RNA sequence: AGAGUUAAAUUAUAACUAAGCUGUAAAAAGCCCUAGUUAAAAUAAAAUAACCCACGAAAGUGACUCUAAUAAUCCUGACACACGAUAGCUAGGACCCAAACUGGGAUUAGAUACCCCACUAUGCCUAGCCCUAAACCCAAAUAGUUACAUAACAAAACUA
């Protein structure tokens, strides 16, 4: 499981400068420490395509989709073993693999070496 | 411009050694949000009483 | 030959545009015991009542002053497939040819 | 070949569109002096669009405001404050006759 | 003013549930109903019990109090007249209103086009 | 500011909202969130009669403490405040001005509908 | 003649009398005037029951005591005996919707009780307690 | 309960006229919707019955407010007719 | 889907007053440990706003707050998978109020029904099942057209 850091300095507040010349105070506040789950599946999503991507830039692409798609299965997954009794969460889940599956198989069907 | 402007309201936050002089600074300040509107759309205020 | 869209594009209707609070000259064609039918010129006749002050100064053929408030009053309602029309003209009077 | 014929543009006698009493403006659940000028002094009921006179997002943004007031505990339920009841009217509705 | 009507029936562009459900079809009709009849209702009660205070203090007499017997009089003459005078002004005149035989023959001037 | 605390307060003396105060604050801060400012509404009267900590009461001190917290301790710190005999009725919502006030348009004029009925003659 | 029908809360400063006495002093009188019965309770400010009367204390019957009549002669006796411990003034507080609503306000001041404020009491539950079922299955 | 009391639905009467307090309080009920509501809630309904109810009150309050709309389009034309006998 | 909260009414519970309260077209039965007012937890539900038409695949959802969150770079597609109102079952807890059933009271030739009273399962929460509806908006999904053209009614006729 990843391990994102509570003060990872989110994305929105990551790329622009003098980030780090800014006391502790700023940085908590604009860190994942302070930011919701939504900030939190962002950056794990920008971390999983800079890893098993090879063109961040594509996101129309297949692997990308699949990649988009399985950061909200773990996130559905993550739900789920909250919530026992939650039943639309459970049908997303279950439709998000379908899905998932269904462009896994588009995918080796395509380029088997990308579906490897 | 977000972080310039965060910059600027980390001075004023309330701290530990903020904390005393805060509370009797809002002991004394007291604050209101009331104004009403009219028909024509123009809000007024009650602090003018 | 003068064209249908040349002499429409300077005729005083296309001038005037909106017909929203504009003021226009009109002339009394028939007179009833407290309506009055002003010819303002446009498409239809408006009606009027006789105000209280020179009441007996207007006669057939007087001409007034009205501020046009609709051109043509037509409406839609439930189940009508087209308009209602009203067969006249919304206006209010003001003056008598004040000259 | 004709220069007078018309030609397919924007109007240009479009009027503006009727705004809301709070068009533009910040609905806040703290104003009980604002949120008491759409509640009945009598009774205390939320008046409704054909009251009021708001366009879509102010009604139902005040009424959310109102209920959540009524349970926060800054405004009662049950009639209108007295010290808000001399405030100008809003409304379209008149009681006494 | 009028309450929306759009996306309230049941039609096959409607693609949501209908909120409406008309019991007759949403036409408008070339003529209003007739007034239904405003019941009478008593009249003088309180001329009544006032005289009949008199009857129940003074072991019922009439010589001991006169004007609790005259004023019911006037009263049952009053609504005499009211009763009849009025059931022919108030048929004749409506005020602001119109009768409705003469709305009637109105909207048959201007009647609607449910068809064409 | 991310979340706002409507705290009312029991209507008591002066150094006593004080230390009430200062203790709500240190609570709040050690709970990991930075209180932006404190804003004081005034005593006023109670629209209802409030029975809280087995008491009745009829008057209270509004004050506003807007904050940035993290979204876990949002509960903590509601059953914090829940157990405090000097707190009427606590109250952490979301700040309104994170809310960004949209376009109110206007009364768009909405045409009567039309078509739903056949052509048929009655 | 400035005259505004909303009570006089006591939190304002304003000065209207009756009979010597503010508005926070005069007796309540709780008319409950219900679909078979209306019943009218004369307290004190301090809550204290001076007069009681209803229709079924005034020797009614079963549908005897569900007509107007019943609620004007309980307010009538309710009078009476509030006069007897020496009243003037009296707020009205009904409570609930019946045949004999207006009858036993009237009432009052056909036994000798000045109305000054009528205040309608009527239980609302916001969708509270299911009541019973609806009648003519 | 817990609000103060002769506060809400209170009408002061003037000059001791109680009649048209009365008939006062009684237009604050039925513009309010009270009397409505308290005549409903004497007996239960159910929801398959209020959604039928407030269908046909929209319906009918729809056909009244555009027959009320027309009728008042077509006042102009109740006055006397100028053109009799062509 | 979870956690926290209650504005009105109602009730167990105490104090003053009365002998009546409830009950229907009219009565009777029932309660007089009753009724009216002043205070009062727990449970159930969530007036106006709603003349609003939004969310959800559907069932379904509108007292408030917070957290998670509402698939598909978006065709159709099962007997496979996952849901599925109310009603019913199991174990535990809760029970103001409503009420199947039942027991009394009216009417009825008869009334094991419609009218009134009392009460149970049940409606509530947790976990496990059952997988049924006029589950209807009786109108299948996907992208479209106003061309030809009214069996009748109704929500107009139609394309791939
Ligand atoms: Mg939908
Ligand atoms: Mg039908
Ligand atoms: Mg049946
Ligand atoms: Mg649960
Ligand atoms: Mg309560
Ligand atoms: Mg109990
Ligand atoms: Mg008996
Ligand atoms: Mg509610
Ligand atoms: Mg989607
Ligand atoms: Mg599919
Ligand atoms: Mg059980
Ligand atoms: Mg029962
Ligand atoms: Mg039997
Ligand atoms: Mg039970
Ligand atoms: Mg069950
Ligand atoms: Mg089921
Ligand atoms: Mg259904
Ligand atoms: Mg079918
Ligand atoms: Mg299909
Ligand atoms: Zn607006």
């Amino acid at each position: 499981q990843d391990d994102p850091p509570p003060s990872m300095l989110l994305l929105d507040y990551q790329n622009v400068p003098g980030i780090h010349k800014v006391d502790d105070v700023v940085k908590r506040l604009l860190s994942l420490e302070m930011a919701n789950q939504k900030e939190k599946l962002k950056i794990k999503k920008m971390q999983l395509m800079n890893k098993v991507l090879e063109n961040p830039e594509d996101t129309s692409s297949l692997e990308a989709r699949i990649v988009a798609l399985t950061v909200k299965i773990r996130n559905y997954e993550e739900h789920m073993q909250k919530h026992r009794k939650d039943k639309a969460h459970k049908r997303f889940l279950l439709m998000s693999i379908d899905q998932r599956k269904k462009m896994l198989k588009n995918l080796r069907e395509t380029n088997y070496a990308v579906f490897e | 411009q977000e972080v310039l402007q965060l910059q600027e309201e980390a001075k004023t936050f309330i701290t530990r050694e903020n904390l005393e002089a805060r509370v009797e600074e809002a002991l004394d300040s007291p604050k209101s949000y009331n104004w009403a509107i009219t028909r024509e759309g123009l809000v007024v205020r009650p602090q003018q009483k | 030959v003068e064209s249908f869209a040349s002499m429409l594009r300077h005729s005083p209707l296309t001038q005037m545009g909106p017909a929203k609070n504009k003021l226009v000259i009109g002339q009394i064609f028939h007179i009833v015991e407290d309506d009055l039918y002003i010819d303002f010129g446009g498409k239809f006749h408006c009606v009027c009542k006789r105000p209280e002050v020179d009441g007996e100064k207007y006669q057939k053929g007087t001409r007034v002053r009205l501020r046009l408030l609709d051109l043509e009053l037509t409406s839609r309602f439930l189940g009508a497939t087209t308009d209602t029309t009203i067969l006249e003209a919304d206006a209010v009077l003001l003056g008598l040819q004040e000259s | 070949s004709n220069e007078d014929l018309p030609v397919p543009m924007e109007n240009p006698y479009k009027e503006p569109l009727k705004k809301c009493i709070l068009c533009e403006k910040h609905v806040d659940y703290k104003n009980v002096q604002l949120l008491s000028q759409f509640i009945s002094p009598f009774t205390g009921c939320i008046y409704g669009r054909h009251i009021t006179g708001l366009c879509g997002k102010k009604q139902k943004e005040i009424t959310k405001a109102i209920k959540r007031a009524q349970i926060l505990g800054f405004m009662p339920v049950t009639y209108k404050d007295p010290a808000y009841l001399k405030d100008p009217k809003v409304c379209n509705i008149k009681y006494r006759e | 003013a009028t309450p929306s009507l759009r996306g309230r029936l049941a039609r096959l562009g409607n693609p949501r549930r209908p909120i409406l459900k008309p019991n007759k079809p949403l036409i408008l009709a070339n003529h209003v109903g007739e007034r239904r009849r405003e019941k009478g209702e008593a009249t003088c009660i309180t001329e009544m019990s006032v005289m009949m205070a008199c009857w129940k203090q003074n072991e019922f007499r009439d010589e001991a109090c006169r004007k609790e017997i005259q004023d019911f009089f006037d009263c049952a003459s009053r609504a005499e007249a009211a009763r009849k005078m009025r059931s022919i002004q108030e048929n004749l005149g409506e005020l602001g209103s119109l009768p409705p035989k003469k709305l009637n023959k109105l909207l048959h001037r201007f009647p609607n086009k449910p068809h064409v | 500011p991310r979340y706002e605390l409507a705290l009312i307060l029991k209507a008591m003396q002066r150094p006593e909202t004080a230390a009430a105060l200062k203790r709500t604050l240190e609570a709040l801060m050690d709970r990991g969130a930075v209180v932006r400012n404190l804003e004081n509404l005034g005593e006023r009267m109670l629209p209802y009669k409030i029975s809280a900590h087995n008491q009745r009461h009829s008057r209270g001190g509004y004050f506003l403490v807007d904050f940035y917290a993290p979204a876990t301790t949002v509960e903590s710190m509601m059953e914090h405040l829940s157990r405090d005999i000097d707190v009427i009725r606590p109250n952490i919502v979301k700040h309104p001005l994170t809310q960004e006030v949209k376009e109110c348009e206007g009364i768009v004029p909405v045409p009567l509908e039309e078509k739903l009925y056949s052509t048929k003659k009655r | 003649s400035s005259f505004s029908i909303y009570p006089p809360i006591p939190g304002q400063e304003n000065s209207l009398r009756w009979a010597g006495k503010k508005f926070e002093e005069i007796p309540i009188a709780h008319i409950k005037a219900s679909y078979n019965n209306t019943q009218i309770q004369v307290v004190s400010a301090a809550h204290q029951p001076l007069a009681h009367a209803s229709c079924g204390t005034e020797g009614f019957r079963n549908a005897k005591k569900g007509t107007g009549i019943a609620a004007q002669t309980a307010g009538i006796a309710a009078a009476a005996k509030a006069t007897g411990k020496g009243v003037t003034h009296v707020r009205v507080v009904v409570k609930g919707l019946g045949p004999g609503r207006l009858s036993a306000i009237k009432g009052l001041t056909m036994g000798g009780l000045e109305v000054i404020s009528i205040t309608d009491n009527t239980p609302i539950p916001h969708n509270g307690c299911r009541p019973r079922k609806a009648r003519r299955l | 309960a817990n609000h103060l009391k002769f506060i809400a639905r209170t009408v002061m009467v003037q000059e001791g006229n109680v009649e048209g307090a009365y008939r006062t309080l009684n237009r604050i009920l039925t513009m309010d919707g009270l009397i409505e509501d308290i005549k409903r809630r004497r007996y239960y309904e159910k929801p398959c019955r209020r959604r039928q109810r407030e269908s046909y009150e929209t319906c009918r309050r729809i056909y009244n407010m555009e027959m009320a709309r027309k009728i008042n389009f077509l006042m102009r034309k109740n006055r006397a007719d100028p053109w009799q006998g062509c």
